[PDB]
């Protein structure tokens, strides 16, 4: 490493150089934090987790008891050793509060003034994060599995929902018009990702055994449906061209958008093409994973390779995207990890599962 | 001299004595004092007598591993590494792994492994925070009454 | 808010590209040098080169290439600077006038992608057909000639290879075609593809993927009687043509790897390539009656470590450097009777990477004295600098330099150096360690391809001869040094923080300071502390030495029996590599927390954090303005100002100033270069740029800040690029607008435009209130 | 009387499954969805219904 400061000051390597490798260090280094704890507060299990785009300090988590719990991850005590200390709460004396699960909690990006949190008492809650009271909420139908809001989009604000429809529905954050929907799947939507490279593409993974991306601008339905063979198991489009032999539970495109990785029911994950929806192929092994919900799990930003933390059983799985190695298994959790959100500034990742616990890993040195 | 540790440790577990006869448990201690390697070799013993399938080894067991962690501290760092198993062989927490008979010896093993997890959560709970995780799980999410 | 004023005491030096061609005119042979920010643009005459131009660009020129379209009487010029501001530029003068009229410009920067590694990578189709940009892994931007934008409109076509080493266009080519070398798992491949503009996509390229040496580096595009493509690894070169597979493993090339290369022929039968140990090889394409034969590599000689050159004509090559002074060398027919045919014509100076700088007044005058250690491996030495214009002096240590500090008792510099051997070892040539005029080894108790040996010289600060030179433990890294004394005793000490380097590790676990003392001519160690890891970081704190081991501030004090006994520590930093003070504060600069105000309590006796910034930027370094000012340099070419806001809230540093400096900042140091503005902090940068910060008043920033938006309002930029985004803070997750940071060189740019452009910067006091207000500003450097 | 019954945690209808140890006196309600598990203890008269029962009253003592 000493080699790699010389080489900075000396103008040999770029600069950038030392940072991917060092953030690429840093996350190799991934163990149980030694001096970091996190506040509890939740009474039921953690079933997602987002720190704030902007400026990475505060993390919202949503628990199966129905409360939200905003954190303070920065340590803003002199010593070594600091908690996590949670800033507010939509507990249960809340007007607002959920009646059941939040099942997906997302920083409105842009802006830390806002967030939303999606439930299985079937709405979409806008809330404003100053006052902490519901600016909005969206009803639906049918409980909602998961929701995500464009991390691009500075001209639309949509938030794509997934419910136990077979229908992905648009909830307008401007002038609230939730009447948008999308055909094509048929069974529950677990899960559904804006594309952070295009603003107006959306993948949606579903229990069909299918992953569909949406053009929402377009009249004329999904563009890409992924299909694992890519051809070599050709049939005309009624069941076949399936993402995955199970349920499609969990979407992550890439740091770069350039690419999608599908995690379903039958121990598989696979990386995909984003522009033609193409598997790559890339072998990841065996991905335990057996939720009948939404699975959530994310991908590294600014390193020298990109990482994947999905949950695994109850520990978190790394492995490298592009090559499929097995990093680690990050493992101090007692039940079941619903949840893992990584912190891009130092390479941080929490963890929620149902232990009631968020565990922080840090890397070592 | 792994012969004559798998020995002894073989007489200390297999006798189902009530209590740990106590001169050849200080041939243990010292033996245990020699060398780390040999230590950890001796916590794998014990790892591999808690799977098996009787109340009072698992028992036996159990107390020795007791007797270590409040004597080793290398060894606090080896039993966190796996504290999940740890209370999974104990606690019989998960009920697809419950514990074997007889019914005497498991009630034992119990209350006996509740007593040192709350004496290990006030004693080495703040170097080892993933024992204060253990501890707070079996206290809530388990609801382990450490009052019985 | 803070208030400060930005000033270019010296232009960067270190050339990053260099190109060849018709651009002034049809008949000029120029030679355009892309200094970091500084376009020089050259006219090749029969001796030497003439200087035409010199603009300076709003933006790090990353890209620099000359291309004709078709119906051009003269070249055009590409340039892409590193926040992706694309310009397509003309050379038109007008007698006496010169101007580079913008004929096309754009910002070709992608909201979201990973940059490439292998860095941004910019060509040319050969016929002018396209412009190819590598700028993200997975993208390949394309923005069309053709098509006569004047916004660059560009698109990108995806490329499934995700990590590409290098790419050029082929010669000879009915359509676009790329060959590019690109690693997977499986290794190096050397891959072409066919680019389509109307269906903007690739296509099946002339010949298939070819598996390369796993080090293969650089393609290089072989004209139209060969056609195909040159790949260079570190082992061994080989050429492509589809069917026709040349491959040579000249040992000669073994030694080192080949960085750059230059066509001398139109026709490609002769090419220079540049290693990383100035080695200048000559590879030749013999052809026959055409197709190619046989490659053969011949060694023309040595010259600086070339980040570029270039063959002007009549045997003249142009060997741009980073690491050293630029040379104009002369290729002989027949060798020097010591086997090497290049001969130096003419050395343009070269601030190199200013790694370390101390300001001293030496000749006991009134005035600065920069001295600085410049340069790399072959090239390092000590330049000290002086006004007189700038006078530069060098001292060729033949070593890297590291660290430097000015013992005025001793009368000698202690200067940190490095220099490489390669077997028990040998040195590779007769560096300035080897040469002192006496020599020491250390004789340590405490611990018991190529290599890093570490030097402390003492260097007379009269002659700037090697007075000593005492080598350290083997496999030992000097990283700081310090003169000081310590505690009560009167002696100086230089007190040196090394750290214990094994390939077996990537942080080094074991370290010492050595407490040397510089008498009678010898270099006698005084005391040794073993420390546990790497000393990056150390200073004086009002007598005791504050050292920075890996992670841990931590405080020695200087006993009465002369040893080094730890008095305080801190552990809240990942590493602290950047220490200074000011009283009892600390400013800690970390790897990436990015600054920690830290506070020595004496009447208690430990540190207490005072406050931190909490944005994540990767420091390089770091200085203390004033009082309650923070001056930081961030790893993306950043300076960021702190300030000790007006709680708990109040533990955050506040970054009250931002400034996009385009350049990386290695050392700061107070001091000035001279004889209105308070402080004066000189920094040193990696392309060679001397820079000077100081702290303005409020309303004199605010009535410059308006010069400031004049200016912009009138002078136009080169690529047509917006002064305010140019000076905008950029790092790869933030980006806001400049504030706290007067730009000084645009402010003193207001001296070389006519009086109607000054009267338009000025309607709304009179203009030469303003030309003496600039006056006075320009008085500090 | 139903053996399969609605989740109180995600509201999933006739997600939950109850398994009664009558071996150890203990009935453990576990929801197919959302993994929540609770155990109560069970005589020979109790049911499903009653474990359900269990678990529904222990949510709302918790959440007081
Ligand atoms: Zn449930």
């Amino acid at each position: 490493m000493l080699g790699f400061l010389s080489a900075r000051q000396t103008g040999l390597e770029d600069p950038l150089r030392l940072r991917r490798a060092e953030s690429t260090r840093r996350v190799l280094g991934l163990e149980l934090n030694k001096d970091r704890d996190v506040e509890r507060i939740h009474g039921g299990g953690i079933n997602t987790l987002d720190i704030e785009p902007v400026e990475g300090r505060y993390m919202l988590s949503g628990g199966s008891d129905g409360v939200i719990v905003l954190y303070d991850l920065e340590n803003s005590s002199r010593q070594s050793y600091y908690t996590c200390k949670a800033v507010c709460s939509i507990g249960r004396d809340h007007p607002d509060v959920h009646r059941y699960s939040v099942e997906t909690v997302q920083w409105y990006p842009h802006d830390t003034g806002m967030f939303t949190s999606s439930s299985f008492d079937k709405t979409l809650k806008v809330w404003d994060t100053n006052t902490l009271q519901t600016a909005d909420v969206f009803n639906f139908e049918e409980t909602v599995y998961s929701h995500h809001m464009s991390p691009v989009s500075t001209k639309h604000c949509l938030v794509a929902v997934g419910t136990r429809g077979p229908k992905v529905q648009l909830c307008d954050l401007k002038s609230g018009s939730c009447s948008h929907i999308l055909q094509g799947h048929r069974q529950e939507i677990l899960a559904v990702s804006w594309s952070p490279r295009y603003d107006y593409i959306l993948a949606t993974a579903s229990a069909d055994s299918r992953v569909k991306l949406w053009d929402v601008r377009r009249a004329s339905g999904c563009l890409i449906t992924l299909d694992q063979h890519n051809g070599k198991k050709s049939q005309a489009v009624e069941s076949a061209n399936t993402a995955h032999n199970g349920k499609v539970n969990g979407l992550c495109f890439t740091s770069d958008g350039l690419h999608l990785l599908t995690v379903g029911t039958d121990n598989r994950m696979r990386l995909w093409n984003s522009s033609n929806g193409e598997n790559t192929l890339v072998n990841y092994g065996k991905v335990c994973n057996n939720s009948k919900k939404g699975l959530k799990f994310t991908v590294s930003c600014g390193c020298s390779s990109e990482f994947v933390f999905v949950p695994y059983g109850s520990t978190i799985a790394v492995y490298t995207v592009y090559s499929g190695e097995q990093i680690t298994m990050l493992k101090g959790h007692y039940k079941t990890v619903d949840c893992c959100v990584f912190q891009s500034n130092f390479q941080e990742l929490y963890s929620g599962s149902r232990d009631c616990n968020i565990l922080a890993w840090v890397p070592s040195l | 001299m792994d012969q004559k540790l798998s020995k002894l440790v073989e007489e200390l577990t297999t006798s189902g004595e009530p209590r740990l006869n106590p001169e050849k448990m200080k041939e243990l201690k010292k033996i245990c004092k020699s060398s780390e390697e040999q230590l950890s070799r001796a916590y794998r013993l014990l790892i591999a007598q808690l799977t098996q399938e009787h109340a009072e080894i698992r028992l036996s067991a159990f107390q020795i591993v007791e007797e270590l962690f409040v004597r080793s501290h290398q060894f606090r760092m080896l039993v966190v590494s796996n504290f999940q198993e740890f209370l999974e062989l104990t606690l019989g927490t998960d009920p697809a792994q419950p514990l074997p008979p007889p019914r005497e010896a498991a009630q034992r093993l119990r209350q006996a492994t509740t007593r040192a997890v709350e004496g290990w959560n006030e004693k080495f709970g703040e170097a080892y925070k993933k024992l204060a995780l253990g501890y707070h799980f079996l206290r809530h999410n388990k609801k382990v009454d450490f009052q019985d | 808010m803070s208030y400060n004023y930005v000033v270019t005491a010296q232009k960067p030096t270190a050339v990053n590209g260099c190109v060849t061609g018709h651009f002034t005119s049809a008949e000029d042979l120029n030679l355009l040098i892309a200094k970091n920010t500084r376009l020089e643009i050259y006219v090749v005459t029969a001796e030497g080169l003439r200087p035409v131009k010199e603009v300076g660009m709003y933006g790090k020129i990353a890209v620099m290439e000359l291309f004709r379209p078709k119906g051009e009487s003269k070249d055009l010029l590409f340039i892409l600077t590193a926040k992706y501001n694309a310009c397509i530029l003309e050379y038109k003068q007008s007698g006496e006038s010169i101007d580079i009229i913008t004929r096309a410009h754009g910002n070709v920067q992608d909201r979201i992608g990973r940059p490439s590694e292998t860095g941004i990578i910019g060509i040319i189709d050969p016929e002018c057909r396209m412009i190819g940009l590598r700028l993200y892994d997975g993208l390949f931007k394309v923005i069309p000639l053709d098509r006569d934008n004047k916004e660059l409109k560009a698109f990108n076509i995806r490329l499934e290879e995700l990590h590409v080493i290098d790419v050029k266009f082929l010669y000879g080519c009915q359509a676009p075609t790329i060959c590019f070398v690109y690693q997977d798992p499986q290794g190096r491949h050397v891959k072409t593809y066919e680019v389509s503009l109307r269906e903007k996509e690739f296509n099946k390229g002339p010949w298939k993927q070819e598996n390369v040496e796993a080090e293969a580096s650089m393609v290089i595009a072989v004209p139209e009687p060969f056609g195909g493509a040159i790949i260079i690894g570190q082992e061994s070169i080989t050429y492509h043509n589809g069917d026709k597979y040349l491959a040579i493993a000249p040992p000669i090339i073994k030694q080192s790897t080949i960085v750059c290369h230059n066509r001398v022929d139109p026709n490609g039968s002769r090419y220079l390539l540049g290693d990383m140990e100035g080695r200048l090889f000559m590879l030749l394409l013999e052809k026959e009656e055409v197709t190619l034969k046989d490659l053969r590599v011949e060694l023309l000689g040595e010259t600086s470590i070339a980040e570029c050159l270039t063959y002007l004509d009549n045997g003249v090559v142009f060997v741009g450097s980073r690491l050293g002074d630029s040379q104009l060398v002369k290729l002989n027919v027949d060798s020097n009777e010591q086997g090497s045919y290049v001969v130096a014509m003419e050395t343009f100076t070269n601030l190199g990477p200013i790694v370390d700088m101390c300001v001293v007044d030496l000749e006991r005058q009134g005035q600065g004295q920069l001295v600085t250690c410049s340069g790399a491996f072959k090239e390092g030495s000590l330049r000290i600098i002086r006004n007189g214009k700038l006078h530069i002096r060098t001292v060729p240590l033949y070593e890297s330099p590291r660290k430097i500090c000015y013992q005025e008792v001793s009368q000698c510099f202690g200067v940190l150096s490095s220099r490489i051997e390669v077997q028990g070892t040998t040195a590779l040539r007769p560096s300035a360690s080897t040469q002192a005029l006496s020599s020491s080894v250390s004789s340590s108790k405490l611990f018991s391809e190529e290599v890093e040996v570490h030097n402390l010289l003492i260097i007379d600060q009269h002659t700037f001869e090697v007075l000593h030179a005492h080598q350290f433990l083997q496999n030992e890294y000097a990283l700081s040094l310090v003169s000081c004394k310590l505690g009560k005793d009167p002696n100086t000490y230089f007190i040196v923080g090394t750290a214990m380097v094994y390939p077996e590790e990537a942080e080094p676990k074991q370290g010492r300071i050595v407490v040397f003392q510089y008498s009678d001519g010898k270099l006698q160690t005084v005391a040794e502390k073993e420390v546990k890891g790497a000393v990056y970081s150390m200073v004086e704190f009002n007598g005791k030495l504050l050292a920075s081991i890996n992670s841990t501030v931590r405080l020695y004090e200087w006993t009465t029996e002369k040893e080094l006994r730890t008095e305080c520590n801190h552990y809240n930093n990942i590493m602290a590599l950047y220490l200074k003070t000011k009283g009892d504060f600390i400013l800690v600069g970390d790897l990436m927390r990015s600054v920690l105000l830290l506070a020595y309590k004496p009447m208690e006796g430990n540190f207490e954090e005072i406050a931190r910034d909490f944005n994540p930027n990767w420091m390089s370094a770091v200085e203390i303005l004033d009082d309650d000012n923070f001056l930081g340099a961030e790893n993306a070419f950043n300076l960021f100002v702190c300030q000790k806001d007006s709680d708990e809230e109040r533990q955050h540093l506040q970054e009250v100033g931002l400034f996009h400096l385009g350049e990386f900042v290695n050392v700061f140091c107070h001091g000035s270069l001279v004889m209105p503005t308070q402080g004066s902090v000189l920094f040193g940068t990696v392309n060679g740029m001397i820079g000077l910060v100081t702290s303005l008043s409020e309303s004199w920033y605010n009535l410059l800040l308006d010069m400031q938006n004049r200016l912009n309002k009138v002078i136009k930029s080169v690529g047509k690029i917006e002064h305010s985004f140019w000076r905008s803070f950029h790092t790869e997750r933030k980006t806001e607008p400049a504030t706290g940071f007067i730009d000084g060189d645009l402010i003193e740019s207001f001296l070389d435009i006519s009086r109607p452009k000054m009267q338009e910067v000025v309607a709304n006091a009179t203009a030469d209130d303003l030309i003496k207000v600039v006056e006075e500003l320009t008085r500090i450097h | 009387l139903e053996t399969q019954f609605t989740c109180p945690f995600c509201n999933h209808e006739k997600s939950c499954d109850v398994k009664m140890d009558r071996a150890r006196n203990t009935g453990v309600i576990s929801c197919t969805v959302c993994l929540e598990e609770f155990q109560t203890p069970i005589t020979y008269l109790s049911e499903p219904v009653d474990v359900y029962s269990d678990w529904i009253d222990a949510c709302e003592a918790a959440n007081q």
